[PDB]
């Protein structure tokens, strides 16, 4: 989807916690630079719940959006607090942006 | 001649069903506009409201309290420590027209309820019956709480809500929830990373942080964290306080803890200065929209 949206919803709802930039800092949330193509829970310097490294995904549009719809169902014990997006669009708009951010 | 009685009413023949209709309803609405406040959602302001309408109540008096939905009448709707629960108010007028025959007091309450469920909070009993009372039950400004205050003003402030230090630390932890919004309230910020889904982030928070008290543009002091959060200086206290910190610590730990003690304490908060006749329902537990297939 649309990419500007994409945009708000993340600056509105995952600044809080996470940078895409490269370099970005870790925050509450691990730097999201290269998070696609990469496997769950492999963010340098970044101190993940054994439950994020223990699940080893590779991260793809698809099971990312699985994700994002419910982040504590996805990965039972992941610490990240986000109650998850229910909007099919939400998710295509964001991950869109994503995309396109975390090259 | 003793303070006042305020019974529980039942809506003329309603049931459990017609109330989980309502939060439904409430529910969903907070599921649309979700871009509320830069996509915080409704849910904090929501949770706020429950409180306040809830908070004016005087166990001495008995006077005060969810009952009679005062909130409605402008004395109330405009007292200051009020700032930024209009919004709350206008979420629901739409979802009232829908439904005339709840009371303004079920409505409120009702409300809090959903947005704590909805954010993934534990279960909230909750019952039904509060009656509308006219303008002249409406309660002078300023039985809530100010900010700006330690420890000692807290205890005590609360005993007249008829709390103990766990249900005050319980319901505390609700601030993991929003944030302060500067043109409100003189404070600003959010507590937590995750504002809009029910941990009990407050309290890891509160011990993790390296607090350092600084002062805002509206010219208070507040606690801030290098993290970007803040603690409002009632926060603060409940670590400076030596038995206001181990339950801090307990429920820092446990999480299912808070979430027993924090159900407990909303709804007795919630039902306080209401007399239920021994006839009246049980109180109910609502489904989730996601329990609902949502
Ligand atoms: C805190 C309040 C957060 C919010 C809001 C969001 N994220 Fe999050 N994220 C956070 C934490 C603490 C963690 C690690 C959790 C753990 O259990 O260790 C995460 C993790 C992710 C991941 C996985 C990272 C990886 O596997 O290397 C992703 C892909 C991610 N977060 C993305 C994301 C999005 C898209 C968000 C909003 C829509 C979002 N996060 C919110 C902290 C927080
Ligand atoms: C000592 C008692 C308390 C004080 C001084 C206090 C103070 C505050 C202040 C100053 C704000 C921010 C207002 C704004 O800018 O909109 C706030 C927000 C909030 N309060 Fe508290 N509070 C107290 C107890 C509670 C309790 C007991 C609960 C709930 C059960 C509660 C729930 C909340 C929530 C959910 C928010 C966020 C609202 C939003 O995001 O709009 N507070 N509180």
């Amino acid at each position: 989807g649309s990419a500007k949206k994409g945009a708000t919803l993340f600056k509105t709802r995952c600044l809080q916690c996470h940078t895409v930039e490269k370099g970005g800092p870790h925050k509450v949330g691990p730097n999201l630079h290269g998070i696609f193509g990469r496997h769950s829970g492999q963010a340098e310097g970044y101190s993940y719940t054994d439950a994020n490294i223990k699940k080893n995904v590779l991260w793809d549009e698809n099971n990312m959006s699985e994700y994002l719809t419910n982040p504590k169902k996805y990965i039972p014990g992941t610490k990240m607090a986000f109650g998850g997006l229910k909007k099919e669009k939400d998710r295509n708009d964001l991950i869109t942006y994503l995309k396109k951010a975390c090259e | 001649t003793t303070p006042l009685v305020h019974v529980a009413s039942v809506e003329k023949g309603r049931s459990y069903e017609d109330f989980q209709k309502v939060y439904n309803a409430i529910a969903l609405k907070l599921r649309e506009d979700d871009e509320y406040d830069n996509y915080i959602g409704y849910g904090p302001v929501l949770v706020r409201l429950a409180w306040h309408i809830s908070g004016t109540w005087d166990k001495h008096d008995n006077t005060g309290g969810s009952y009679g939905g005062t909130y409605r009448f402008k004395k109330e709707f405009n007292d200051p420590s009020n700032a930024g629960l209009q919004n709350g108010f206008k979420f629901l007028e739409p979802i009232h027209k829908e439904f005339p025959w709840i009371s303004s007091g079920d409505l409120f309450s009702l409300g809090g309820v959903t947005a704590v469920q909805e954010m993934q909070g534990p279960k909230i009993p909750w019952r039904c019956g509060r009656v509308d009372t006219p303008e002249d039950t409406t309660p002078d400004n300023g039985r809530l709480p100010d900010a700006d205050k330690d420890a000692g003003y807290v205890r005590t402030f609360f005993q007249r809500l008829n709390m103990n230090d766990r249900e005050v630390v319980a319901l505390m932890g609700a601030h993991a929830l929003g944030k302060t919004h500067l043109k409100n309230s003189g404070y600003e910020g959010p507590w937590g990373a995750a504002n809009n889904v029910f941990t009990n982030e407050f309290y890891l928070n509160l011990l993790n942080e390296d607090w350092k008290l600084e002062k805002n543009d509206a010219n208070n002091e507040q606690w801030d964290s290098k993290s970007g959060y803040m603690m409002l200086p009632t926060d603060y206290s409940l670590i400076q306080d030596p038995k206001y910190l181990s339950i801090v610590k307990e429920y820092a730990n446990d999480q299912d803890k808070f979430f027993k003690d924090f159900s407990k304490a909303f709804e007795k908060l919630l039902e306080n200065g209401i007399t239920f006749p021994k006839d009246a329902p049980s109180p109910f537990i609502f489904k989730t929209l996601e329990e609902q297939g949502l």
